[PDB]
């Protein structure tokens, strides 16, 4: 029951679909971003991190939050083939300079008051 | 009574009543509630799956020809189930009358496009969608149109916070621009207004 | 259509709140307090859900009150506690819920400001 | 000014000043609040 | 009523001066430090107090409406004269 | 190597604890007068479950389900961790 | 027009705490047959008298009187403060022998 | 039922007979606006804000004191009720003064805002206004006579709620004015209340002059760790620092008041504060260090000793995370001397079952007894909220008060039965006269102050009050739920530290003196070097320099109550959870995180990295301690009765005499406090007249 | 006050760029019509509404009305 109704997909076999279409779709553009921007990482780098960002949502199980997931990772390659993204859009996934943050107790507890 | 005060107009008032109650006869199977406001401002509450029917009969019938739809937009509301309120506003110039149609949705069902009825609608729902997350179904080019590219979230909703999760700034080691974790110099600071004794006993709750 | 989805409602990956601020938080869900310097009650009348204080430091410059907390400002108004039980679940919250207290009814009279053998006369009026 | 002289006070600066800026007169921000926590001073002494 | 820190950095009305290892003074090195020198509280200290031959005077901090809020001050304790709130003036009844 | 303390969290009103209950309402008395320096916390439970607690040298700890126990089935349990078994 | 009286007290060297004050032994006879007429538990009552009655031993009524008085029938100070303060009988400070009052209101007037 | 029907702006509501009008309406939600009216206090009837119009009625009518009539009709919003609060707020307004920009009172209002919101925008008072002198009534309440309306709530607070008869009303009509008549103090340990309820800026915060407005204020709801109530409090705060203390209603606790220790001690929390840790060097003389230094330090000398060597003593303001870590990791070493600087007698029960040491009865249960006997213990300055709710009772249920100790002042009749103890077993035997009195008693109630424990007798005197409680327990049998027997502490830390196990006392530290000693903001001066080996390895955590800290070798700077989410548990065994209001200053961190990352340094890591498994181990120590605001116990009195009879340890003849014998003794007590330049004012000004 | 001002509505034929600019220039000419009246027909009278829970009170009542100070307090807080 529940009584929701769906985006696109009926139940998780349809959203599985469309999640493997998506990526690839960004697999085979991720040589023509790293072209086009003239970007200082590899192609492998590139595919690394769309593998990173599609694992990140591994865990979902509703199928409308995966459409929607899937919704936004098209807006988002849509942005990046038509060259509406910079190469500072593209690089912000790789947090260049962004200082490691530790995650272990005791520098959490030098660091400051923050867990 | 006289200087400071808004005079009313209940001829107004009594045509809206009876347009309104003409929509809500014409439209059962959608039309939920129909209220006037003490300015004058018809209001219809509608169920979603009839945006679609009662728009158009709206912009279309005889004796409704709200041919313009002046603006699209949407209100947040986290108490709730639904939390969004999407809100259509209607003007008609052969009445010289405007109206306003509303319906709810929450975070995960969609809402359908209404570019087929009104062409101005493209780029409100393109900005509901941007600042609220209300997919809209059917909707020919549905993107961001407000926010940065790449921008996460929605920033019109209660949850979001005013300054957002991040800031730019250039850095020259990268030789580029760069997001990084919002840090404030002077953190905004919240005032608490609200008074302690009620203003208007006319919109006193029931005390539960 | 309808599909049937068995799950419990979570939209954290539609948020777009970065992780650190999802799993390291605590929202407090409360009716506030009375501010005792007054009487009036119209401030006791909604659930808040706010969270937890973040450190605040000087600024070198100026000495104003510097933060790294995006979510110190954050206040949000609820009818119930059980709608904002349900949206910091549905946020991935972790939450303290305070259970309401309103004043106990008092019986008062003022005839026992005169009593004939009781304590409660007053000395003074 | 010659025939409307303003009110005189004795706190008015009688040498006006141009924009200092980007000189050694420039105006430089700073807090102008004391110290707000005292830090504990330990005894002078040793405690054995 | 200006008045220099052991390290010469002028002691503001304010009573804040940068302390010895205080690394901040940096900032005023190859420049100044903004200190405006007509202390309030030393010239509010010269005015005379005002002699009234009434229990209750009124002030308004002169100019009228260019003044403060209009304030009634009582002047039954001899052993003070009343204050302003606002201005900071005072007044006394004719005593001894 | 050695026993410390004892806790024994006992739920005030469910049925599962009422044997417990019956131990401290009889057995306790003379159970504390045999152990007069042991600490035998007793402590209030919640709808959980009724459990006793053992501590041992260098802090280890392990503990006991005592759902359901009749007052002889808690002492004997109780006997057994007081003595050089288990 | 305004009172001019104070309702506040400042200590004197001839009004304080330490100004001498007692009733005679007469006075005292008197105080218990106003103290018998209110009955028992509502001993207070005789404040409005006993008052009365130390001034019309002294002519006044220094700050010791009130103490006096409240200590005697065991009610608070500044009780007895409050009536003194609020019936224009009592003299807070010395008067003539002779109390001259002139009524000046309508009819009078 | 008795029940009657009445009508509000005609809707129905059933009231009880003697109900107001005032509540009639509040059924309904509507709040009539007030000035004079308390509901804590008496009513008095004098500002006139509440007039109501009843239907079918020619005159208006005092809401707060007339009592509904069956089928009466309110009407709280017509044209009538409209017009009386105008001209109420008319002739409040006409001699008011213009100070709303420098009073303090400034956004927080009440006449301010029932001026907004039921009186007029205008004046038309073409006259003087009246001007009164200044009252001087002590450091802790400034006073601005001209703001007040004479709505007369200070004098009818001091009179009833704090029990002094100080304040009153002098002169008559216009010319009638609130105050002392004479230069006096109105000194108590209730009196920054009268600051709360007087509604305009006639009565003020001294401290608090002009630092803060509302408006700009963050609000932290919080709890109190100056005594044992656990009073319910909002720490108001400010871009990170603490601007004041304010009361919050809890009802069983604290009503809406709070002791004026816990209203004007914050400022303490900014002297002599500990922020960056400390070793000694080669001199032997204190320096600031790295976190990593002091805990190496500290992890190497608890690494070498073990079992009865290492000991830890915890101070009166710690909370139950930092005290369940420190006891897991003394256990790690085997060590079992964990102790308090509060005795309790370990005989018998001990602290084996709850019911023993704690306040049974409950604060709210004073209200439902008719005797009360209290041994060796002052009520009010060791518990001023508990002797607040004493007088409540004595003042409206005839509850008959009986002590036996020194004649402290108490703020209300009582029987002083002597201070001898001797005369506790008087009682128990049947041979004095109040034997008689509890006999007949149909809710007789015991209370025994942690104080009079603290003495060497103190195991005996426990047992002769217990044997007071037996008799009658037996002579007049258990009518239900009652609890006779009480415990009154005055430290916060003490009832967790029970509840966790601790062994109350240094006792143990002296019979087995330690080579490293863990100070947990134990600053009581109980145990010094005189009373300890030599080379012996001193450990001091905490946030003030007191006593405990120049004695020290490593100081690890904690966070004060104000500063962390910590348990604390209160005399009644209630648990409650502190918010953080400001981060702790400089490099001070939370107790139980120092705990657990010096466990870590030190290779016996602790289960818990967060505070919600923090309490999950508390949970599994003691499972009351994570129940918050859950005060319900099994009563255990005859097994600890039972325990108790083994030993006779014989009473002493020392009269029973209490630490705060008076006033003065009150306000600086706690290494919070004795930091506080407003608690050495008030010192001052009750020591010196002036 | 619009319904008490005349003026003329300029509309165009083609929907085009020029037909545009054109009513742009005659709807400046029409402001300056209105204008006209409006400078002509000026009333006397206050400028806010006399109603000082909403508009705040002239300074002057701001500085001798106990109402008035409370007002404005309010109304700037
Ligand atoms: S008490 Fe209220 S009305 Fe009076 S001056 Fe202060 S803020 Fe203004
Ligand atoms: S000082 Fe405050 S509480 Fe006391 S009478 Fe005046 S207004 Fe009322
Ligand atoms: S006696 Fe003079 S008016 Fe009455
Ligand atoms: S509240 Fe009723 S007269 Fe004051
Ligand atoms: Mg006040
Ligand atoms: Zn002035």
């Amino acid at each position: 029951g529940t009584s929701v109704k769906p985006i696109f997909s009926r139940d998780m076999n349809e959203a599985k679909r469309r999640v493997r279409e998506l990526y690839r779709a960004w697999y085979r553009e991720v040589p023509n971003t790293v072209h086009l921007f003239q970007l200082d990482i590899s192609v492998k780098q590139g595919r690394d991190k769309v593998r990173e960002m599609f694992m990140k949502n591994a865990h979902v199980t509703d199928p409308r939050v995966v459409d929607l997931l899937v919704i936004k990772g098209k807006m988002e390659l849509e942005e990046t083939i038509n060259v509406w993204k910079q190469r500072t859009h593209i690089m912000r996934f790789f947090h260049e300079t962004e200082a490691p943050r530790p995650t272990d107790f005791l520098s959490k507890f030098y660091v400051g008051h923050d867990p | 009574t006289r200087p400071t005060i808004r005079p009313r107009n209940d001829v107004v008032h009594k045509q809206l009543s009876a347009f309104g109650q003409y929509v809500a006869e014409i439209l059962p199977k959608y039309v939920q509630q129909v209220q006037v406001s003490c300015f004058n401002e018809l209001e219809i509450f509608i169920h979603p799956d009839g945006v679609i029917p009662v728009l158009t009969f709206l912009r279309d019938h005889t004796n409704a020809q709200f041919k313009s739809l002046a603006d699209l937009t949407a209100v947040d509301v986290p108490t709730r189930q639904n939390r969004f309120e999407i809100v259509y506003n209607l003007l008609s110039l052969r009445f010289n009358s405007r109206i306003r149609v509303k319906t709810y949705t929450d975070e995960l069902t969609p809402i359908e496009s209404s570019v087929t009825v009104y062409k101005a609608a493209n780029w409100y729902e393109r900005e509901i969608w941007d600042m609220f997350g209300v997919f809209f179904a059917n909707h020919p080019d549905l993107r961001r149109i407000l926010t940065d590219y790449g921008f996460e979230g929605h920033p019109f909703r209660k949850d979001f916070p005013l300054s957002g999760y991040v800031e730019l700034r250039y850095d020259d080691e990268v030789k580029r621009v760069v997001a990084e974790p919002v840090e404030l110099a002077q953190e905004f600071r919240k005032f608490d207004l609200n008074s302690p004794w009620e203003a208007f006993p006319a919109y006193r709750q029931p005390p539960e | 259509q309808l599909i049937a989805v068995d799950e419990k409602l979570d939209i954290t990956t539609l948020t777009g709140v970065p992780e650190e601020h999802i799993k390291t938080r605590k929202v407090r869900i409360f009716v506030p307090a009375r501010n005792n310097m007054q009487s009036g009650v119209n401030n006791t009348k909604k659930w808040k859900m706010e969270f937890d204080t973040r450190e605040r430091w000087e600024n070198p410059l100026m000495g104003w009150s510097s933060t790294a907390d995006p979510l110190s400002n954050l206040v949000l108004t609820f009818s119930t506690k059980e709608d904002a039980v349900a949206f910091a679940e549905k946020n991935g919250w972790s939450f303290d819920v305070e259970e309401r207290k309103v004043p106990k009814p008092k019986s008062k009279s003022y005839g026992a400001n005169f009593s004939w053998n009781k304590r409660t006369r007053v000395s003074t009026k | 000014p010659t025939t409307k002289p303003p009110t005189a006070r004795k706190y008015i600066w009688t040498n006006h000043k141009f924009n200092v800026s980007g000189t050694p007169q420039q105006y430089v921000p700073y807090s102008t609040t004391r110290k707000k926590i005292q830090e504990w001073v330990p005894p002078s002494t040793p405690y054995k | 009523g200006v008045r220099t820190s052991p390290t010469g950095e002028k002691v503001t009305h304010t009573g804040q001066a940068y302390d010895d290892g205080d690394y901040r003074r940096v900032r005023f090195s190859d420049r100044q430090k903004e200190v405006n020198e007509n202390f309030a509280i030393d010239l509010i200290a010269e005015q005379p107090v005002s002699e009234v031959g009434s229990r209750v005077i009124s002030c308004d901090g002169g100019g009228g409406a260019l003044g403060h809020p209009r304030v009634y001050i009582n002047l039954d304790k001899e052993t003070k004269t009343g204050t302003c709130g606002y201005c900071g003036l005072q007044f006394r009844q004719p005593h001894h | 190597l050695g026993l410390r303390e004892i806790r024994i969290h006992l739920c005030q009103r469910s049925p599962g604890s009422q044997g417990v209950r019956d131990f401290i309402e009889k057995r306790y008395v003379e159970l504390k007068k045999a152990n007069p320096d042991l600490p035998i916390l007793i402590r209030e439970c919640s709808d959980v479950q009724p459990k006793l607690w053992a501590r041992y040298a260098f802090g280890q700890e392990k503990n006991v389900s005592l759902n359901n126990f009749s007052a002889d089935q808690v002492t004997r349990t109780l006997e057994n961790v007081l003595s050089g078994k288990a | 027009g305004a009172g001019g009286a104070l309702f506040v007290h400042r200590d004197t060297p001839e009004n304080n705490p330490d100004t001498p004050f007692d009733f005679t032994p007469e006075n005292y006879k008197r105080i218990e047959a106003i103290v018998k007429n209110y009955p028992e538990g509502h001993k207070a009552a005789a404040v409005l008298p006993v008052l009365d009655l130390a001034q019309r031993q002294n002519g006044w009524l220094p700050i010791s009187a009130m103490n006096k008085v409240a200590e005697i029938l065991q009610v608070p100070p500044m009780r007895v403060y409050e009536v003194a303060t609020f019936y224009t009988m009592y003299n807070r400070k010395p008067v003539g022998k002779y109390h001259i009052q002139v009524c000046t209101t309508t009819p009078c007037m | 039922s008795n029940l009657i029907e009445v009508f509000v702006d005609g809707q129905s509501v059933m009231v009880e007979p003697g109900t107001t009008v005032l509540q009639a309406c509040e059924k309904v939600g509507m709040q009539i606006p007030r000035f004079c009216y308390h509901e804590r206090l008496s009513v008095a009837g004098n500002c006139r804000m509440c007039l109501v119009e009843i239907e079918k009625a020619p005159k208006v009518v005092a809401a707060c004191a007339m009592p509904v009539m069956k089928g009466w009709n309110i009407l709280t919003n017509s044209e009538k009720s409209k017009k009386a609060r105008e001209g109420v707020m008319e002739f409040l307004l006409a001699n008011h003064p213009l100070d709303c920009p420098i009073c303090d009172q400034g956004g927080e209002c009440d006449l301010q805002d029932q001026s907004m919101m039921f009186g007029s925008d205008r004046s038309r008072f073409l006259e003087g206004k009246r001007a009164v002198e200044d009252k001087n009534i002590g450091p802790l309440v400034k006073t601005i006579m001209t703001r007040c309306i004479q709505c007369t709530r200070c004098i009818r607070f001091a009179s009833e709620i704090a029990g002094v008869d100080d304040l009153g009303t002098t002169g008559r009509g216009n010319d009638m004015q609130v105050g002392t008549y004479i230069e006096k103090m109105f000194m108590s340990e209730l009196s920054g209340n009268i600051i709360d309820i007087c509604p305009v800026g006639a009565l003020t915060s001294k401290p608090y002059a002009f630092t803060a407005r509302p408006w700009e204020t963050r609000k932290t709801e919080s709890i109190d760790v100056m005594d044992a109530v656990g009073s319910n409090i909002v720490v108001s705060t400010r871009t990170g620092e603490v601007m004041r203390i304010l009361p919050r209603m809890h009802e069983d606790i604290n009503e809406e008041w709070i002791s004026d220790k816990t209203r004007f001690a914050y400022d303490g929390l900014k002297r002599q504060r500990l922020t960056q840790p400390m070793i000694r060097n080669e001199k032997g003389l204190l320096t600031y260090t790295t976190w990593e230094d002091a805990l190496s330090r500290v992890a190497g000398m608890l690494q070498s000793f073990q079992g009865n060597d290492v000991a830890a003593i915890a101070g009166g303001l710690v909370d139950a995370e930092a005290l369940v870590a420190l006891k897991d990791l003394l256990n790690r070493v085997d060590s079992d001397s964990l102790c308090t600087e509060e005795v309790f007698p370990t005989a018998g029960a001990g602290t084996d079952l709850r019911s023993n040491y704690l306040l049974n009865t409950t604060i709210a249960g004073v209200e439902e007894a008719d005797v009360i006997l209290l041994v060796g213990t002052n009520p009010r300055f060791e518990a001023p909220l508990f002797n607040a709710r004493i007088r409540k009772s004595w003042l409206h249920n005839d509850l008959k008060v009986a002590l036996i100790g020194s004649p402290v002042d108490l703020t209300y009749r009582y029987d002083h039965l002597g201070d001898s103890p001797k005369i506790l077993q008087d009682i128990a035997s049947g041979n004095h006269p109040f034997s008689q009195i509890l006999k007949e008693a149909k809710k007789p109630m015991v209370v025994l102050g942690s104080s009079a424990l603290q003495r060497s007798d103190g195991t005996a005197i426990l047992a002769a009050v217990s044997n007071i409680a037996q008799n009658i327990r037996l002579s007049s049998g258990v009518t239900g739920d009652w609890k006779v027997m009480n415990i009154l502490h005055r430290i916060a830390s003490q009832v967790a530290a029970l509840d966790l196990g601790y062994k109350p006392g240094v006792e143990a530290i002296r019979k087995n003196p330690p080579k490293v000693l863990f100070l947990l903001g134990a600053d009581g001066g109980c145990i010094t070097r005189q009373d300890l080996p030599k080379d012996c390895f001193i450990i001091y955590q905490g946030h003030h320099g007191d006593v405990g800290a120049p004695m020290a070798d490593v100081i690890l700077p904690g966070a004060a109550y104000t500063e962390k989410s910590a348990t604390y548990v209160n005399t009644e065994g209630r648990a409650q959870q502190t918010k953080v209001a400001v981060t702790p200053p400089g490099l001070a961190r939370e107790d139980w995180k120092i705990i657990r990352a010096l466990s870590e340094i030190a290779g016996m890591t602790l289960p818990y990295d967060t505070l919600d498994q923090v309490r999950s181990r508390l949970e599994e120590v003691s499972p009351n301690l994570v129940r918050y605001d859950d005060v319900e116990g099994a009563n255990y009195f005859q097994q600890a009765n039972e325990l108790s009879k083994l030993v006779n340890q014989q009473l002493l003849a020392d009269p029973l005499v209490p630490p705060q014998l008076t006033i003065k003794d009150f306000y600086m007590t706690d290494s919070i406090s004795r930091a506080s330049q407003t608690m050495a004012k008030c010192v001052k000004a009750v020591t010196e007249g002036i | 006050v619009y319904d008490q001002v005349e003026f003329d509505v300029p509309i165009g034929s083609r929907g085009d760029c020029y037909d545009r600019y054109l009513c742009r220039v005659e709807e400046m000419r029409q402001s300056l019509r209105i204008i006209s009246q409006c400078l002509n027909k000026m009333p006397p009278g206050e400028i806010k509404v006399d109603d000082a829970k909403v508009s705040p009170p002239k300074r002057a009542e701001m500085k001798t009305s106990m109402e008035s100070l409370i007002h404005h307090f309010k109304l700037y807080t």
